[PDB]
This record gives C-alpha cells, structure tokens and sequence, in this order.
RNA sequence: CACGGACCAAGGAGUCUAACGUCUAUGCGAGUGUUUGGGUGUAAAACCCAUACGCGUAAUGAAAGUGAACGUAGGUUGGGGCCUCGCAAGAGGUGCACAAUCGACCGAUCCUGAUGUCUUCGGAUGGAUUUGAGUAAGAGCAUAGCUGUUGGGACCCGAAAG
RNA sequence: GUCGAAUUUGGGUAUAGGGGCGAAAGACUAAUCGAACCAUCUAGUAGCUGGUUCCUGCCGAAGUUUCCCUCAGGAUAGCAGAAGCUCGUAUCAGUUUUAUGAGGUAAAGUUAAAUAUGUAAGAAGUCCUUGUUACUUAAUUGAACGUGGACAUUUGAAUGAAGAGCUUUUAGUGGGCCAUUUUUGGUAAGCAGAACUGGCGAUGCGGGAUGAACCGAACGUAGAGUUAAGGUGCCGGAAUACACGCUCAUCAGACACCACAAAAGGUGUUAG
RNA sequence: GUGAUUUCUGCCCAGUGCUCUGAAUGUCAAAGUGAAGAAAUUCAACCAAGCGCGGGUAAACGGCGGGAGUAACUAUGACU
RNA sequence: UUGACAUUGUGAAGAGAUC
RNA sequence: GAAGACAUUGUCAGGUGGGGAGUUUGGCUGGGGCGGCACAUCUGUUAAACGAUAACGCAGAUGUCCUAAGGGGGGCUCAUGGAGAACAGAAAUCUCCAGUAGAACAAAAGGGUAAAAGCCCCCUUGAUUUUGAUUUUCAGUGUGAAUACAAACCAUGAAAGUGUGGCCUAUCGAUCCUUUAGUCCCUCGGAAUUUGAGGCUAGAGGUGCCAGAAAAGUUACCACAGGGAUAACUGGCUUGUGGCAGUCAAGCGUUCAUAGCGACAUUGCUUUUUGAUUCUUCGAUGUCGGCUCUUCCUAUCAUACCGAAGCAGAAUUCGGUAA
RNA sequence: GGUUGCGGCCAUAUCUACCAGAAAGCACCGUUUCCCGUCCGAUCAACUGUAGUUAAGCUGGUAAGAGCCUGACCGAGUAGUGUAGUGGGUGACCAUACGCGAAACUCAGGUGCUGCAAUCU
C-alpha cells in the first residue's frame, strides 16, 4: 500500500554532505540566535533530537522563542488556499542566519551616512537603488583594432 | 463501475479566486509557547514599569 | 518480557513527595459484582420477551493484553498503576 | 490455466513448515501441474483443464483437514455451440491450528465429546484434527466440517515453547495404547542454575522421558494471553505448566 | 438508430404549523411580554386591567458549595471624531466603537495552610506553561418579514411488501 | 387417447387464507395463487425514475480535501451569492529585478542545470541617552519592554492596484471530459492512472465543407470604417495577379489538428 | 421408503441420527439446605431430566480409499 | 419431557444423617 | 366397578423444539465471483532537483521484541587482508602491522554513527509526577508517534552536562458497560449511623471492516425500484494473436541463392480469428444454423489470352492482365 | 621566527618515500614506598628532572609522486532546457525565433591559514 511517514521519502534530503560526515564543527554552538532573527533551515541529518520535517529544509523564519538548546520559529505555510503562521521546536544544529539581514543592514548604515553627510551637501541624495540602464554613448578606437571578417563553415564528417 | 479518483486539476485556480491572503500579522504578537522563566520575570518587569511612573506621575 | 519486583520511583502520599521504594505486583480483573448500575439495568431490559436486547461481540482480534503494574508504597501504603506496552510473555520475577 | 487452487494457513505464522509437506505430499499423488506461485498465507496452484484441480482436492481432504469454495469466471463463449470456457478457481482453507499447539476449547465442544477437558494439545493433524488431554490422557477429535461451524483459534503458538529440564519422574501407569502418563519434576533450563525452582507436573510421555533430559512446554504463569475462552474457564484448574515435546 | 410528447380545453407541484439560527423594521428599554383570566362592548372586533409566570439582568463545578473594582473599571500599539497652534502643509491634546496584546477580578482542579479551636473543625494568606460557554458602566424582551433547518403526507406522483 | 370401470355427471353437503385440498404439477381454491379476495392502518417507505407553471436586470459555479457498512448517498472544507461593517492613502500582487538559502531530475561521468521554490528590500525603522524585573550574570553585566532626544517622502528597487480590510449568513456541486508538455501500467487503443497549463461541460461568433474541445476572437442595440484566422478559376465576397524552379502519374497532387502508410525498389526526371 | 413377476439384495455402526431390561458420583436451574453477616446478601454442598459414558441399529441418512509386496521372456497378480 | 411450590387429608415399613 | 393424596390442575424452573416466527446473510474491485488488502500503518521506488501527486504499479515489512537492547559514565576498536607459534588442518587460540567503516547497531528498507550511537565493563530506574504549548498525517478535529520548555522529585558523572523508554523513520483504539488507583473528597434530597450504590480525577478490559452494527445459505418459481454509471449480444476503435503480402538470402534442389524457396530476422497489410477496452442500446435493435433470394469485393478454383521452367511431345508447375 | 597550552575554519592541513633541526620547549626516558590500575607499572596511576638520546614523536625541506584545492573567451555558447509557430518529417526526431546555460576530461598555478596567552639566545 501507500505509505506517508513522518520522514519518509528523504532519503536524499538529509544526508550528510560527501565528506562533510562526522560530528558537527563547534562555531554551531556558538552562535547567539535573538528574538527578531531571521534564520534559514537546513536539516543536519546526524543530530536527531529537535529536527523539523521534510517540509521546513530551505524554508526562513523569524525567531519568536529562544529556550535551553532550542529556538522558536514561525514559518508562513500553505495550505488550502490561506497561509498559516506555523511554530517550529529546533535545535541550533538545525538553523543558521540568513545573511540578508546581514547585507540589508549594512545598506541601512551607509543611507544613513550619505544622507547626513549630504544634509552638508545640500541633498540630491539618490539613496534608492535602480536597475541596470540601458547602456550610454562611446566612440570605439578601430586604431589598433581592425575588424576581422567572419564567415559560416563549410559542413564535414570529422568522425 | 470504477471512479476518477484524485485530480489536483482546478484547485490551483480555486485557490487563487481569493488569493492566497496573508498573515494579517500583528504588532505585539501572543506569547504562547514563549519560555515561561522569562514570561514570569516579563510579567513582573512591565507590573514594575507601570508602576515606575505611578511614582512619577501623580 | 521481564521486570523487577521492586523500583524507587516518585510516590505521592502527601506523606512523601519524593522518590520512595516500591513493591511491584500485576494488576488483576476484580469482581464482577452485581448490583452494578450497569448490571441492574441490564438484568432489567432481558427480562420479559424480546431475546437478547444488547450487543454480544464475537469481534476479537488483539491476541495480547496490556500489562498495569500494581505499585504500593512500602512506607505509607499509598498506591499507584503504571502501564507497559503489550506483550505475549510477563514477569515480575527474576533471571 | 483453466483451473486454480488457493490454500491459505491465516496464522502467525506457524505454518510455513508445513507447505513444505504439501508438495511432498502432492509429490505422491501424481497428475498433472501448470505453475505453482506463493500468496502471504500459502500456495496457489495453477491447472490445465478442471479435472485435475478436482484431483488435487480429493487428495487433499485424506492428508489434511481442509474446506473448499468454488467460484467461476466465464472468459469467453461460442454462441453457434453454446458450450461455455470458465476459469475455475478453488479456494481451500485449513483449520488455523497447528500440530502440538494449546487450545482452549469452547465448553459447548468439549462436554460434546468424552467431556474432554478446556486445556487441549492438538496431537495430530490428519482428516481430523486430534486433541489430547496433557494430564487426564483423554483422546478426543475435532472432523473438519464441525470446525467451521464455530470458528475458534489456538491459544498459543509452537514458536511459544521454552525449555525445560527433567529432574525425576513418578510413574501412575495409565496409557491405554502407545502413551505413558506420569508426573514429573521440572524446572525451566534459564531458571535451574541461579535461583531455584521445581514445577511438579503431571503429563503425558512418562516413559519417553530419560531423567535429566531436555522437553520444551508451554509455561502459562508467565503466558500473557488476551483469549476470551481463557478468561472464562477457571484459574484454579489450570496447569501451570504442559510438557509438549522432547529434544534428542 | 436514447426517454416522454397525435391534438385541444380545463385542472396540476416547495404549502401550513410547532420549535429555533442569522438578517431587517418597529415600540419600550434593565427590562420587556395587555388577550390563561377578569372588567367592558355598537358583541368572535375594539377598549381597559390585578396576580403571577417566561425570557433577560451572574457566572462556575458532577456535586456539597462559593460568586466579580490594587487603580480616574488599569497599561501598551493603532484608531474615526473633536479641541489647541499655525497662512496652510502638518504636528500636538483627547481619543468612542473595534482589532491585537499583557495584567486585575469570580468559579472549578492541583499546591501552600494564618490569628484561631468542642482537636479536627475552620480556611486566612499566597501561588501555578492549568481550566470556563465568565467580570471588566448592563442590552435584552415582544411582534412582524425575508432566507435556512428539524418533525410532521412535507414540492408532486410512484413500489416489491407488512 | 380412452370408452364398464381407480368411469362420466346433476343437486344436497363438509373443509377458508400462512388455511383448505392435492393419484404431487407449487397444482387447484370464482379469468387472481411461490400465500386469494375486500376495507382500514396508508397520502406505508424510497439514498432510485419522471415532472416542477411569468418576464427582465446585476452576479455566477462544481465534479476536489477529510470522515462515514462510505462507492447511484450524506456531513466537512473549497469555489459562489446576498447582507453589510470599520475605514480610505493604502497595504497588497498567479509579475520582474537586486540580495540571499534550499534541491539532486536532464545532461556530465563525485559534479550539476533550465523552468518552478523560501526570505529581505525599513517608521512594527535606525542611531544614540537613562529606566524596570522576582529571569540571566562573577558583575550595573545581558535579555525583553520601556522614558528622553534625533533622522520624514529617492522613506530606501521596477511595474501595477475599479481601494484596503472585516464579519455574518446560505444556494448549488461533490459522475467530469479534452488538448498541450511530461509519464506509469498495457501489445496497442476514441483504453486505465497521474503531473502542468488551457479549454469544453456552462459559449454563441469568423475559419477548418461537416464536428462539444483545434486556429481567430469571447457577445447590450445599430451605423460606418479596419482587420484577425482562412482565403482570392466557378459554385463564393476578393488577382484566370506578378516572380523563380520542379512534376505527366493505364488509381497524379492540393494546407495544420485530421480522419494514416513502411523497409527498400525505379537507364522516371532535375540538381549536387 | 421402494415399485408387478423372475432372480438376487455384498462390506461397513468411526461420523450424523434414532434407540436402550444399561451404568457413573462429572456438569445442573428454581425451590429447599448449611455456614458467614446487624441485614440486604455472599458462598458452599446437594439435585431431576437432558447431554456425557457404554450397547444395539444400514429395506436409518449414508460410505465402499491410499500406500506395498508376490505365479518359469515381458506381463497378468490368487496372497501377505 | 423433568424438578419445585399449591391442590393435599390419615399413618404405618424399610433403608439413607431423605428416600 | 377400577384408581387414590399418586394421576390431574394451576404457577415458576431447567432442558428439548426449522413444526413455526422475526431478521441478517460487509467494502473497494478494468462486470460480479475467488484471491488479495491497494480497508489502520512503515521504507525504497512510480515522482518529472521546494512541498503536494494516482493505479488490484513494483520490491519488502508491521499487530511483536527489550529491566536492558532504557538512562548516565568510562576504557577500547570493527569487516578484512598480510606476516609469525607444539599438536592445528580451508578457519580454534596467541602476536605485530595495514585497515574511512568494506563491521555492528532486536526486526523491513533508507538515513545516522569511530577516543561513537558500535565492543566491553561500573552504577542505576527519567520506561517517574503534574499538566499546558508545538509539529506531523489533517477539517489545521480525534487517535497514533514525536518536538521543545516549565514546576517537582531522582539516576549517572570528578564535572560540563545527559536522560520524560528504545540512534531516526512504523509497531496501534471512542461512546456505553465492567473494573482499579487516587482524595479519603461529593451525593443517596424528612434528620443521623453502618453497609450498599452513585459521582469527580487517572488507568486497564475492544471494537484488524482498525473515526469503532451483535448476523448463514438459497431461488432453474420468482418480485420491485432503477442502471447502458455495469456484463452477456451488433457496431465503433486497438491488433496481441489469428490469417494474409514484401525485403536480405544462411540453405534444400545432380551440379545451380534467385526453375522452385527459405531459416535467422526485419517492413507492412488483414476485421471471415481470438481478445482487450466498456463509447451507443436494459420505459428491449427478436438470439444459432439451415432454407429462399439479390448484389458487391478480389486475395483467380474453372474458362479467355499471355509470360516462364531444369517445357521434345504429352503433362504439370510459377507468375501476368482479368471478377 | 622557533616552541607549548587552548583553539577557529577542518586535506592548499591528508597520504608515500628521503633529509635537516642551534637555543628553549615538547617528547622519548629512570623508578614502584604512598594514590591507583592491570594476565603484565606496557597502557593509566603516583615519584624524581636527577641519571641519558635527539634514535622515533614532533617542526621543517624535497618529490615531471597519488590526493586535495583555486582559476581558465579550457571543453563551449557545446550538451541540456524554458517560451513560439496552420514550421519541417509517414514515422523517430530535427531546424529556426526570443532566452537561460552546464559538466567530467585536459591544461596552468597553489600544497595550510590564523586567534588569545605565555615562553627561548
């Protein structure tokens, strides 16, 4: 018959990562997780004790609940039509940060910077971010550089 | 006199009719699940703050 | 299976509170005794006409029982049940 | 194949001895086969024509106690002749009760025959199952069509036995044909060395027994059983202990 | 090349009721309901009315039983509207309903167990990741209507039977 | 066929409905017999068949989840309507971009795509300053929440938004089918089962001569203009147009789906 | 139940059934009985018929197999 | 088909601690 | 005259009783039946790189086992190979090297594990108590299994720490009734006492059809309401087969591949085979064969005219147009 | 710069064959009365730093070395794949349009990096 268990059908999915195998490197433990985190869960398929189900791997949450060797996170999953706001028990072997966070903080300090700095300037800030433009004018030099003519290839075998 | 069975045809397009709505979610979230060491003390810290001010304000 | 006779487990007697030692033995049925609500009612409804007026089941599939365990404090005589899993063979004893 | 023949033992799982007999024992009858392919509970055969399939039963029934149902499925018909092509298939089914087990039988069959006792050991199985008192020493026969009628199942498996080591046996006679009843001292091969006990029993094979020899038997103090033909009997006419078989 | 229908006229199918849910209108409103009855009358109408009684205003436990303010009936985030300033833009003051959230209060379950006493009664106090269809400046009662449900022949017609 | 006897038949008579009678056929018992006939209980019950009566306007589905002695049926959620409610610059989005995770199919021969997929791009923000606690610390140290001060619209990427949220209440449905891109069972099938999207059912219109599904395009009533897909010898509205080649077929060929054709032959004819 | 006459009606009483000048100390309700209790009541024994036990029964229902050996080419196979 | 209670009165024998 | 406190009669009680009555005689399902369990579950796969995903798809497993195989701690290293030692051999036991796990971890499969999660020792009962939050299958209901803390009380260890059964994924159960533990609490309502009974809280006894009725056949005498949602019967599609036609010629034939063939196989056709499916029809298309009679096809048996032979004639054989 | 203790990522750190290391520190090494542990002071334990050897550990150097790792308009705009057509092909499959875009192999270079605390002519 049919069969859904509660970790079936992962045999891929928590392995250990081709001699990544053995026990777990010590800056796991180190790593103070806050409320207000964000934190992306990858499954580490030695430690069994606190490990969320196949449907968590890859998905990122918040951390409402820091407790002995656990954290609390919220995930934001579908079911039916509507999203429901789920709460995980994990421990830390089982979580990382996210580094957009990370990266948004850091873009967050330097607006703060130019701005104040340009509150000097006399504004004309241009503090967004916009996308890649359509590409301005140029001269190229054909000084140096001669255009070499190409053409098609003849068809052959070479077998 | 055999049925059909299980299709997952037309419920993707259900599902979007209205829309896939969002957490709706709150400032001040509830504290369910939150350790209750630090719900207690959470509890006295506020029940001290509030009265911090009935001090001050008077 | 196996288990002792004896465990130091937690005991509440408002005696003790605190982990105590223990003498294990297995529970058992007990009396059917009539006068039973149950029984007074059910001697009732099968009297008279009518043929048997209640479920009789012929339906068995389980071929074990569960184990309660009968554990009464050695000091203040209080009493607890614990609960093992099924299994075909039980003692109390030893080996 | 037009003809097929589906045994099934339903039990956990005793039987997977015995099929290996079957096909000794369909070694001798001879006819004819198609293929043979194994279901969870036990053979199914596969015949040319339906006569042997018949044949195959008839030899069935003298060596085993087995009831049979018929089905048919017409695969085709030619209309000019009117004759008719059918897969027929056989079910049989055995009595789920297995040489040297524990029975307990329902009252109403045990006063129905010598009013034999509750406690039975299925001596052996042929045309008709066998029943033996393990202390009176009382024979009784269950024919395979009353079985049916009310379906009851053994208490406890072959697989169930644990050793047992014979100190000194005590002869009262008794035996009519082929049997010796005596009572015997016996304490459980783990449980002899460390502590000590004596389960003083009256069974069947007095003479069989050479002292110090090793029989296994079903040791009922420690069997935990969930049978409502047990729970109905009594507890004070139960034997503590049944002494099936020997080891050599 | 499935079923019904030659044609015409006339009949012909979601009704009533008892008990309720939501919704709307109306009278009064911590209440509300005159019609079982009595007075009366132009006489089955209309008009007038004493006593109760029903729901509501108190919940909670199986029960014995007990029974809602630490405080401007509390704090924090957000809130229509109003008030102040300002040319305005907007900021500040106050913030009903309402949504979130943490507290205080009553009851039940488990824990503690005071000044006291017919020496085993009494239960003060203080708790708790506990529990309730609760409090926290009342909103329900009556009639009417739409729609929905349950029982009734139950939208209409139809069995083999008993 | 039988026709002197187990014969034929009139009247009287006895046996009545779970009964009678039977030289036996479930035969006969008032055209009724595997339980007669008549009235009532009885408008018996039906998850099953058939029917269900006037217009027009606005909106508009489902054949799927879970449970059921459940599979010709119900409860439940989803889709839907109606009633509105608090509000209104505003949080959103069948979409991209930047940033950042997860994957182990195709190819490759441990590595690793494409398409899909999670999160973030700010005011519920940031930096400082000094308060609370019974939790935490070796600790005026952390955690969580706060007071005071400061930075507003290039406020923190693109585009869009017949506005955002909120609740009550109830109908129908719970037989689906097809095409595309993948795929299992099967020898294959207008066969059976799935995955994605689109349609048909519920939908006319122009084209495919014809046709539920293919191509174009979705519909208030008209007028003119312009096109879509398909066409322009005649039926047939529009070139017996133009340009360059190939083919002669004692069964030519003619436009997708689609109403099919092969191995390989042929001093057939053209070009390499 | 068989179906005139003639001629024969084999073997089988384990099963199912029927039957019994048969026997035992098993099981057995109601009433009575004895005990325990303040009482409701609990229990312990006893008990008929019936089944259980043993016998007869096939012109009762019905059944009449399997595995082996063994006679002067093979082979037949009276028998153990 | 059996047992018990009632109809149901009068009293003798012989075994069982009622037949 | 016979019989006599017995028969009889009445009321209870056991037994017997298809002579009779009432009822039942599962579900999915390539028709129904048998089988099976896809009916409660677990692993790999079917699954197309998040999750989700069907078939009576495929390979297997589950109803148990364990006072340690649970818990804590310590020391140590497996499979295997190589080189040595009386008997001793293809392997016993001892010793040193190499040894990323090729071993073991109760069982099915997959993950996990090396001063361990394995092997061996030492101590122990956390497999305890009170209950709330969370994940999973899902309606975000129940059951099962799990996750992380809190309040107690405990095991181990020098200690950090670790443990709420099994290294992880399965191994299980409502109402009603019966019973046990708990506080020694509540009620028996005219007021008390002792039994009895009933409650609150937490267990067990079982529903495998596993969200959970108490249940044998039969109809060829048959009945009803329906179904082409579904069989027998024509048609439609597929062609597995059946039957028919080409292509290469390994080879039979006196030599001789093509007079006459074809094996190996490959490419097609056939609806006069048998099947598969279940599209139309169960408010009916009258079912086999023969008789009678008409017509069409060509895949030519005879007749017509031709080409071929290993055709002298004769004869016969293969092909050609031809119905 | 060497060396030790505790580490961080966990082969650019491993594996295999040779070679050198001054001082200081590690280490081998001596001992068996107390702690304690064994078939055996080998392992562990405790004691001296005295009596010794840098032989091995270890640190470093070498190697057209196996391994590992970073890079390449290197394979390659290749394989594969998303979108589109009343495109082609009897069929299997194949072009074109707008896109995305690999891998082993080969070749070339690299062969540990580093934190706190002490310590050494």
């Amino acid at each position: 018959g049919k069969s859904h268990g509660y970790r079936s059908r992962t045999r891929y999915m928590f392995q250990r990562d081709f001699r990544k195998h053995g026990a777990v490197h010590l800056s796991t433990y180190l790593k103070v997780y806050k409320v207000g985190d964000i934190v992306d869960i990858k499954a580490n398929g030695s430690i069994q004790k606190g490990m969320p189900h196949k449907f968590y791997q890859g998905k990122t949450g918040v951390v409402y609940n820091v407790t002995k060797s656990s954290v609390g996170v919220i995930i934001n999953k579908m079911v039916g039509n509507r999203y429901l706001e789920k709460r995980l028990n994990l421990r830390v072997e089982h979580i990382k940060h996210s580094k957009c966070r990370q990266e948004f903080l850091e873009r967050v300090k330097a607006n703060a910077a130019k701005r104040a700095e340009a509150k000097a300037q006399g504004v004309a800030v241009q503090l967004k971010r916009q996308p890649a433009q359509p590409r301005e004018s140029r001269i190229v030099s054909t000084e140096g550089n001669v255009p070499q003519t190409l053409a098609p290839v003849p068809y052959e075998t070479f077998i | 006199a055999k049925s059909k069975n299980h299709t997952a045809h037309n419920q993707t397009r259900k599902a979007h009719r209205n829309g896939i709505k969002k957490p709706k979610t709150y400032k001040y979230p509830s504290l369910k699940g939150v350790d209750p060491k630090f719900r207690r003390n959470h509890k006295h810290a506020l029940h001290g703050t509030a009265k911090a001010l009935a001090a001050a304000k008077k | 299976v196996n288990v002792p006779k004896t465990r130091k487990t937690y005991c509440k007697g408002k005696t003790c509170r605190k982990h105590t030692q223990h003498k294990v033995t297995q529970y058992k049925a007990g009396k059917a005794s009539l006068f039973a609500q149950g029984k007074r009612r059910y001697d009732r409804k099968q009297s008279g006409f009518g043929g048997q007026t209640k479920p009789v089941f012929h339906k068995k599939a389980k071929t074990t029982k569960k184990v309660v365990l009968r554990l009464e404090c050695v000091k203040c005589k209080t009493r607890a049940q614990l609960t093992l899993k099924r299994c075909k063979h039980f003692e109390l004893g030893g080996e | 194949w037009r003809a097929t023949v589906q045994i099934r033992q339903k039990v956990p799982h005793k039987r997977t001895f015995l099929f290996l007999e079957q096909l000794i024992l369909k070694h001798n009858a001879h006819v004819d086969t198609i293929s043979i392919s194994e279901a969870k509970d036990g053979l199914d055969f596969f015949y040319a024509q339906k006569n042997h399939a018949v044949k195959m039963i008839d030899f069935l029934n003298a060596v085993v106690p087995i009831k049979h149902k018929k089905s048919e499925e017409l695969i085709s018909q030619d209309t000019h002749t009117g004759a008719s092509t059918y897969k027929f298939s056989y079910s049989v089914e055995i009595v789920p009760i297995c040489k040297d087990d524990l029975v307990v039988l329902p009252k109403k069959l045990a006063k129905s025959m010598g009013n034999i006792s509750q406690f039975v050991l299925c001596s052996k199985i042929s045309n008709t199952v066998q029943f033996m008192d393990p202390t009176t020493l009382q024979t009784a026969d269950l024919s395979p069509s009353v079985y049916w009628r009310a379906p009851f199942n053994a208490l406890a498996d072959v697989t169930q036995l644990v050793e047992f080591i014979v100190l000194d046996v005590d002869s009262t006679g008794i035996s009519r044909g082929n049997r010796v009843l005596a009572d015997i001292t016996v304490a459980r091969t783990s449980d002899l060395g460390v502590n000590d006990q004596v389960y003083y029993v009256r069974s069947h094979l007095g003479g069989i027994c050479h002292a110090g020899d090793s029989v296994m038997g079903y040791f009922i103090a420690n069997s935990n059983y969930n049978s409502d033909l047990f729970d109905g009997l009594n507890i004070d006419y139960v034997p503590d202990v049944v002494l099936v078989k020997k080891l050599y």
